[PDB]
C-alpha cells in the first residue's frame, strides 16, 4: 500500500497513502513498526512512529490498520502485564527469550491460544442486540468468576447465530448479527478506540464510599467508588501502602495500575511486589493479580506508549465498568504522563503554553478525570459499574506549582497528602491531615445516614480538634507549656492519642491490615466520646491532671481498640465496642467524684 | 399589525457537499476547492463511519477554506469525509419556549425533549449596541447579601463576575444571588408577582458533571426551572466547542431581554474553561500570543462576551451578567481575571483566606468593586446614607487589615487605640456582617442598619469620609 | 536583656513577615513574569523566523 | 557628525558634539529593521545596532596631525531607567564613559541629578594629576566614590537592620552622603564652579572622616591636604 518518503527522528512521511484516517495506526516498514498518523497532505500522511526509526529505508511499504489506537478488550487481559500501547511484556519475553523488547514485535495483546469456557447469555437467534448487551460470559480466572463479554458499543443488529456453550479461543467467532443486510462476526474480544470514552447509559453521582481500609483516609478524607483522587508521588512518601491497599483491600472488583514513565527500578519493584500480593476476601486465598492488570513503562520506552498509558488503563477500566464491576485505576505518576505530553509537543513543535506544557493539558486532564464515575452500563441487562481514579503526582522540583499538579488538584475531589516528614518519623500511612482534604464528604452524607448516621459529625469534630491542637502546638512553643488551660490540654492529649492510635495504622499487623468501615466508625465513636467526656467532666469538675492520671486505663483501652481483630465478625466487634464504651462511661462517672 | 410576516424564510438554498479534504492539522481541517467561501460559515462534517460533526470556517484563501471542528478532528479521512456548507454563520434556533429547557453546550436539547420550535434564527455574537442608544443602568437589585447590597451594590444591567478559585463556594454564592435577586424598589406592575421574577439563562462550560447537577438541582429547588435555560457543556464535552456555549447563552438572553422584554439574569460559570479553550485554539492556529500564552485578541473577544449585557433605549428588558471564573493560583494579575476586570463593571471577590477562616459567604469585599454603584444609590434609591456608609466601611476595613498586619510585625502592645478599634471592627464585621446564611435574605435597609451598628464602634469624630450632614443624622440611634 | 530580646524579636518577626515575604514574591515576579515572557517572545520570534 | 568632523579635522576647530536623543535614533533603526524582516538582536532591536552605534560614537576624539578635536556628548533616555536596556548597554560597550542622570536623585530635588556610582570616565585616569588639574584630584575622586558607595551600602543595611547595628564608619557614611548630595553634587544651573573649587569642597566633605579611614588615598596626599582647612 503505502511507502516511506522521508524520515527524521520519530516522524515519518508516507507517500501515496490515500485513504488513511486522522489518528489511524499503521505498520511502518518491513519491521512493521507501529506509528500514528498526525498530519495529512493529500496522499502524504505524517506518521509518528513509536520505536526507533534508525533502520527505515525510503520505499519501505507502510500498511494502514484502518483503526485508531485501540485496546483489545476481552478475556485474557486480567493478570497480564502491558506497556502503554498494550503489548504483552510477559508474552514478549516468552516468545523471543530476549532480555530486551524486540523492535517491531507484534504479539497479540490478548492470548489467542488460551481456550476459554463460554456460556451463552439470554440473547437468542433472531433477537435484536445493541452495544453493551451481555450475550455470554467467560470464566476467566477463579476470582473473576464471570467475565461478561459485551457487544461493542458502536455495533447493533439482529442476532443470526450464536455459538453454543463450550471452549473457544479469542480468534473463534461466536456471534453473527445482521444490520442492513450485511453480516458481522463477533469473537470473544473487540477493539475500542482508546481516546474516546466508552459510552454508558447514564452517569450517576458516585455516593458509595471507596473503602480502602486505611482508617485515616476512610474516615477523615473519604473517597467514593467513581471518584477521582490525587496523591503525591514523591520519593519515600509511602505511596506503596496506598497502592497496595487500593489493589488489596478496596471494594473494587478489578484493579487497573498504569505506570506512565516511572523509573526502571521502581517499575521493577512494582512488577515483583504485585504478583506476590494476596487478596482479602474468603480469608486471603487468592492473588490480587487475578483481579489486577498492569500497564508498565520504564523511563526509556516509546514516548507515545508513555503518553497513551493512562488512556489504555482508563479504557480497560471503562470496559470492566460496562460489565458492572466497580474498578479503581491507579496512576503511577501523572507527572510522567505530562512529561510525555510535553516531549510529544516539543517533537511536534507546538506552542508552549505554561512552563513548556501544551495548552490542552488542562482540558486533557479534565476529560480524562471525567471519564471516571459511577454509571449505568450501556445495554441490557441493567447493571451499574464505576471507575475511580487514584492518580499520583510528582513534580520534578517538588514545588507543587507546575500546571499539571494544579490542574489535578483543581479537578480531583479528594487529595491524600502524603508527607516526607511523617514517613521520616516512621508514622504511617504518613498522610498529612492538615493539608489533605476531601470534597466527597457532603455527597457521602446519604450513605452515612443510611448506614452510620453519626459518622459526619464525628469526622468533622475530629477534624476541628486536630486543627485546634495543631494551632495550640504553635501557641505552646510561643508562650510555654504551663499557659494552657485544662480544656486545651485535653484537646492536646486527645489529638496525640488520635495520631498514635487512629491515624497511625501498622498495616503489616493482622489486626489493622484492613480496618473496615464499621470498625472505623466504632473507633470514631470511642475517640470522640473520650474527648467529649473529658471535656465535660473537666468543665464541671476538678483539675484535668488527676482525672487523666486516674483514667489512664480507659485511655489504654481506647488505644488497644486499634488491636481489635476485624475477623471476629462485625456484630461481635460492634458488641465489644459497646462494652468498651459502657465501661468507659461507668469509669469516668466513678472518677468524677 | 403583522411585521412578522416579512421573513420569507421559505426559500430553499441547496448546500454544497465537499469531498475535497486535503489534510488535517490538529483542530483545523482544510478544504482546497470550495467555491466562494464565506468568512464565518458554519459547516457540517460527515465522518467516514457516518458520524456527523460541525464546525465553522475561520480563514479563507481563494478557493481554500480552513475549518475548525468543534468535536475534535479525530477520524476525518481525505477520501471518505464529506463537508456540507450551510451558507450562513452559526445561528441558534431561539424562542420564548427555551425557558425550562436544558440544552447541550451546542444548543442541542438534552432534557430528552424536542428541538427548539424556533420563533427566529438569531445569529451568534450579534452587533454591538450604539453608545447613543444606551441607557445607563441605575436600578439596584437587592441580592440579599449584606456583603453585596450595602457596599459594591449590583444594579439591574451589571456585568459583575464572581472572582473565585477551585474549591471555593462560588457556585453556592451564585445560587443564592439567583434565588434572592430582586429590585430594592419593585415596580409592582402585577400583584400576582409573575413578571417580578428574573428570567435566568445558565451557561456551563468546562464544569464537572457534579457542578451541572448541583446548579440544575438548585434551580429545581426554587421553582426557577421554568424561568431558566441551561446550556451545559461538561468536562467530557469537546473543548473546542466550549467557545460557543457562552455565545449561545448570550444570544438567547439577548432575545429574551431586548425582544421578549424580559429581565434576564445570565450566569456564565467557569469562564476559565472558556479562556483555556481560547488558549488551545490559539496555540493550534499559532498566531501572536499575549501574556502567559493567551491570544493577543483575548481582550476584544472577552469584551464581546461581556458587553452584550446592559439596557437599551426603547425596550423594557435587561441582561444581568454574573460570570463565574476561577483564578488558577488565587492571582488577580492572571490574564483571565485581569482582562475581565478591564471590561466588566466591578467584580465580586471570593477569598480563600476568608473561606479557610470558615465564614460564608467568603467575599473579600476590599478588592471587589461595583463601577455602577456610584449612581445606583442615593436619596431616591435605597437610603441617602448608602454611599457614605459604604465608603466609611471600606476605609475602616482597610485600616483594620493594615493594623492586623502591623499586629504581627510590632506586637499588639505597640498598636494605638484606633488600631485596636479597627481590629474590633474587622472582627465584628467579618463575623457578623459578611457572615450570612446560605438562605438568609437581608434587605439593604436591614444590612445598612447593621453597618451603622458596626460603625457606631468608632466615635463620631474620626469618621472622616462621612459628610457632616449624614453623620449628624444617622450616627445616633435611628 | 528585655530590651535586647524585644528588639531582636521585633527585627526577626519584621523581617520574616515583610522582607522575606516581599523578596520571595519579588523573585517569583521576576522569574514567572519577566523571564518567562522574554523567553516566550524569543520563542515566538524564532518560530516566525523558522516559518 | 560629518559637519563636526569637517570643523574639527579640517578647519582645526574644537567641536563639542551633542546628540539630543539617541533613543529616538535607536527606535528609528528598530523600525527600519522590523520593516526589513531582519533577525532581531534584542527585544526587537536590530542585531547590527552595535556596529551602527560604533559608527556614530567612534567618530570622535583627536587625530594625529590636526589641531582640532570632537568632544561628543550624546544624550539618550533609558526606556525604563535601566542600564540593562539594549540602547544604554550597547552605548557603554563602545563609549569611553557615561554620565548617569538618576531618577531617585532627581526626585530628591538635587540638580544636577547625576549619580556618580554608575557614572564613569574611562579615560579620566590619564587626564588629571601633576601639571593638569591638581595632584590630589585622582585620590580625592577615589575616596569620594568609595565613601559614597559605603554610604549607599550603609543606607541599605539601615533599611534592613537597625541603625545601631551600623558601625561608626556607617553613621559617618550617612552623614557624608547627606552633606555630599546636598552641597557637592547639588549645583545651580548657572554656577560654573571650577575644578579647584570642587576639589576644595570635596576636601571639606572628606574632613568629616578622620585621617585613618581615608585609606584609599596616598599618605602623601592625605598629610599634604587634609590639614590645609
Amino acid at each position: 500500500y503505502g511507502a516511506i518518503y522521508s524520515v527524521s527522528g520519530p516522524v515519518v512521511i508516507a507517500e501515496n497513502m490515500i485513504g488513511c484516517a486522522m489518528y489511524e495506526l499503521v505498520k511502518v516498514g518491513h519491521d512493521n513498526l507501529v506509528g500514528e498518523v498526525i498530519r495529512i497532505d493529500g496522499d502524504k500522511a505524517t506518521i509518528q512512529v513509536y520505536e526507533e526509526t534508525a533502520g527505515l529505508t525510503v520505499g519501505d511499504p507502510v500498511l494502514r490498520t484502518g483503526k485508531p489506537l485501540s485496546v483489545e478488550l476481552g478475556p485474557g487481559l486480567m493478570e497480564t502485564i502491558y506497556d502503554g500501547i498494550q503489548r504483552p511484556l510477559k508474552a514478549i519475553k516468552e516468545e523471543s527469550q530476549s532480555i530486551y523488547i524486540p523492535r517491531g514485535i507484534d504479539t497479540p495483546a490478548l492470548d489467542r491460544t488460551i481456550k476459554w469456557q463460554f456460556t451463552p447469555g439470554k440473547f437468542q437467534v433472531g433477537d435484536h442486540i445493541s452495544g453493551g448487551d451481555i450475550y455470554g460470559s467467560v470464566f476467566e480466572n477463579s476470582l473473576i468468576s464471570s467475565h461478561k463479554i459485551l457487544l461493542p458499543p458502536r455495533s447493533r443488529g439482529t442476532i443470526t447465530w450464536i455459538a453454543p456453550a463450550g471452549e473457544y479461543t479469542l480468534d473463534e467467532k461466536i456471534l453473527e448479527v445482521e444490520f442492513d443486510g450485511k453480516k458481522s462476526d463477533f469473537t470473544l474480544y473487540h477493539t475500542w478506540p482508546v481516546r474516546v470514552p466508552r459510552p454508558v447509559t447514564e452517569k450517576l453521582s458516585a455516593d458509595y464510599p471507596l473503602l480502602t481500609g486505611q482508617r485515616v483516609l476512610d474516615a477523615l478524607f473519604p473517597c467514593v467508588q467513581g471518584g477521582t483522587t490525587c496523591i503525591p508521588g514523591a520519593f519515600g512518601c509511602g505511596k506503596t501502602v496506598i497502592s497496595q491497599s487500593l489493589s488489596k483491600y478496596s471494594n473494587s472488583d478489578a484493579i487497573i495500575y498504569v505506570g506512565c514513565g516511572e523509573r526502571g527500578n521502581e517499575m521493577a519493584e512494582v512488577l515483583m511486589e504485585f504478583p506476590e500480593l494476596y487478596t482479602e476476601m474468603s480469608g486471603t486465598k487468592e492473588p490480587i493479580m487475578k483481579r489486577t492488570t498492569l500497564v508498565a513503562n520504564t523511563s526509556n520506552m516509546p514516548v507515545a506508549a508513555r503518553e497513551a498509558s493512562i488512556y489504555t488503563g482508563i479504557t480497560l477500566a471503562e470496559y470492566f465498568r460496562d460489565q458492572g464491576k466497580n474498578v479503581s485505576m491507579i496512576a503511577d505518576s501523572s507527572s510522567r504522563w505530562a512529561e510525555a505530553l510535553r516531549e510529544i509537543s516539543g517533537r511536534l513543535g507546538e506552542m508552549p503554553a505554561d512552563q513548556g506544557f501544551p495548552a490542552y493539558l488542562g482540558a486533557k486532564l479534565a476529560s480524562f478525570y471525567e471519564r471516571a464515575g459511577k454509571a449505568v452500563a450501556l445495554g441490557s441487562p441493567d447493571r451499574t459499574g464505576s471507575v475511580s481514579i487514584v492518580a499520583a503526582v510528582s513534580p520534578a522540583g517538588g514545588d507543587f506549582s507546575d500546571p499539571v499538579t494544579t490542574a489535578t488538584l483543581g479537578i480531583t475531589q479528594v487529595f491524600w497528602g502524603l508527607d516526607k516528614k511523617l514517613a521520616q518519623r516512621k508514622h504511617f500511612p504518613s498522610i498529612n491531615t492538615s493539608v489533605s482534604y476531601s470534597k466527597y464528604t457532603n455527597v457521602l452524607n446519604k450513605f452515612y445516614d443510611s448506614n452510620y448516621p453519626e459518622f459526619p459529625v464525628l469526622r468533622d469534630r475530629m477534624k476541628e480538634i486536630l486543627s485546634n491542637a495543631e494551632e495550640l502546638e504553635q501557641v505552646v512553643q510561643l508562650v510555654g507549656k504551663s499557659a494552657l488551660s485544662d480544656s486545651d490540654k485535653i484537646t492536646l492529649d486527645v489529638a496525640t492519642l488520635i495520631k498514635e492510635d487512629f491515624l497511625q495504622q501498622n498495616g503489616y499487623s493482622t489486626y489493622d491490615a484492613f480496618c473496615p468501615i464499621w470498625k472505623t466508625f466504632d473507633m470514631m465513636r470511642a475517640f470522640i466520646s473520650y474527648h467529649d467526656e473529658a471535656q465535660k467532666a473537666v468543665a464541671n469538675g476538678a483539675n484535668w491532671s488527676k482525672l487523666a492520671d486516674s483514667t489512664g486505663d480507659v485511655k489504654h483501652a481506647v488505644s488497644s481498640s486499634k488491636f481489635f481483630e476485624p475477623s471476629r465478625g462485625e456484630k461481635e466487634v460492634h458488641g465489644e465496642f459497646e462494652k468498651l464504651l459502657s465501661t468507659m462511661q461507668e469509669r469516668f462517672a466513678e472518677s468524677t467524684d | 399589525i403583522n411585521k412578522k410576516a416579512v421573513e420569507q424564510g421559505f426559500n430553499v438554498k441547496p448546500r454544497l457537499n465537499y469531498n475535497t479534504v486535503s489534510g488535517v492539522n490538529g483542530p483545523l481541517v482544510i478544504l482546497e476547492k470550495v467555491k466562494f467561501p464565506r468568512y464565518n460559515e458554519i459547516v457540517n462534517l460527515t465522518l467516514p463511519d457516518g458520524t456527523v460533526r460541525q464546525g465553522q470556517v475561520l480563514e479563507i484563501r481563494g478557493d481554500r477554506a480552513i475549518v475548525q471542528v468543534f468535536e475534535g478532528t479525530s477520524g476525518i479521512d481525505v477520501k471518505k469525509t464529506t463537508v456540507e456548507f450551510t451558507g450562513e454563520s452559526l445561528r441558534i434556533p431561539v424562542s420564548e419556549d427555551m425557558l425550562g429547557r436544558i440544552f447541550d453546550g451546542s444548543g442541542r436539547p438534552i432534557d430528552n425533549g424536542p428541538k427548539v420550535f424556533a420563533e427566529d434564527y438569531l445569529d451568534i455574537n450579534g452587533s454591538p449596541i450604539n453608545p447613543y442608544a444606551r441607557i445607563y443602568p441605575e436600578e439596584m437589585i437587592s441580592t440579599g447579601v449584606s456583603a453585596i447590597d450595602t457596599m459594591n451594590s449590583i444594579a439591574r444591567g451589571q456585568k459583575i463576575p464572581i472572582f473565585s478559585a477551585s474549591g471555593l463556594p462560588h457556585n453556592e454564592i451564585a445560587a443564592q444571588i439567583c434565588r434572592q435577586a430582586g429590585l430594592v424598589r419593585p415596580t409592582k406592575d402585577v400583584h400576582d408577582g409573575h413578571e417580578e421574577n428574573f428570567s435566568i439563562v445558565f451557561a456551563a462550560m468546562g464544569v464537572n458533571l457534579e457542578t451541572a447537577r448541583f446548579f440544575k438541582q438548585d434551580f429545581e429547588e426554587n421553582g426557577s426551572l421554568e424561568r431558566t435555560s441551561l446550556f451545559l457543556n461538561l468536562a467530557n464535552d469537546p473543548t473546542i466547542e466550549r467557545i460557543i456555549t457562552p455565545r449561545l447563552a448570550l444570544t438567547t438572553a439577548e432575545y429574551l431581554a431586548y425582544q421578549t422584554e424580559r429581565h434576564v439574569l445570565t450566569i456564565l460559570t467557569d469562564m476559565s474553561s472558556y479562556a483555556d479553550a481560547l488558549r488551545e485554539v490559539s496555540a493550534a492556529r499559532e498566531e501572536v500570543p499575549g501574556r502567559r500564552g493567551y491570544p493577543g485578541y483575548m481582550y476584544t473577544d472577552l469584551s464581546t462576551i461581556y458587553e452584550r449585557a446592559g439596557r437599551v433605549e426603547g425596550r423594557n428588558g435587561s441582561i444581568t451578567q454574573i460570570p463565574i471564573l476561577t483564578m488558577p493560583n488565587d492571582d488577580i494579575t492572571h490574564p483571565i481575571p485581569d482582562l475581565t476586570g478591564y471590561i466588566t463593571e466591578g467584580q465580586i471577590f471570593v477569598d480563600r483566606q476568608l473561606h479557610n477562616k470558615g465564614i460564608y459567604p467568603p467575599i473579600n469585599v476590599l478588592p471587589s468593586l461595583s463601577r455602577l454603584m456610584k449612581s445606583a444609590i442615593g436619596e431616591g434609591m435605597t437610603r441617602k446614607d448608602h454611599g457614605d456608609v459604604s465608603n466609611q466601611l471600606y476605609a475602616k476595613y482597610a485600616i483594620g487589615k493594615d493594623a492586623a498586619a502591623m499586629k504581627a510585625v510590632v506586637g499588639e502592645e505597640a498598636l494605638s487605640i484606633e488600631d485596636k478599634l479597627s481590629l474590633e471592627f474587622l472582627e465584628k464585621f467579618e463575623k457578623t456582617f459578611i457572615t450570612q446564611g446560605a438562605y438568609e435574605d437581608r434587605t439593604v435597609f436591614e444590612s445598612l442598619d447593621q453597618a451603622w451598628s458596626l460603625l457606631r464602634i468608632y466615635p463620631k469624630e474620626m469618621l472622616n469620609r462621612i459628610s457632616p450632614k449624614i453623620l449628624d443624622e444617622f450616627y445616633d440611634r435611628a | 536583656a528585655f530590651i535586647i530580646l524585644d528588639e531582636v524579636i521585633k527585627v526577626t518577626n519584621r523581617r520574616v513577615n515583610a522582607i522575606e515575604h516581599v523578596i520571595i514574591p519579588r523573585t517569583e515576579n521576576t522569574i514567572a513574569y519577566i523571564n518567562s515572557e522574554l523567553d516566550e517572545l524569543d520563542r515566538e520570534e524564532f518560530y516566525r523566523l523558522k516559518k
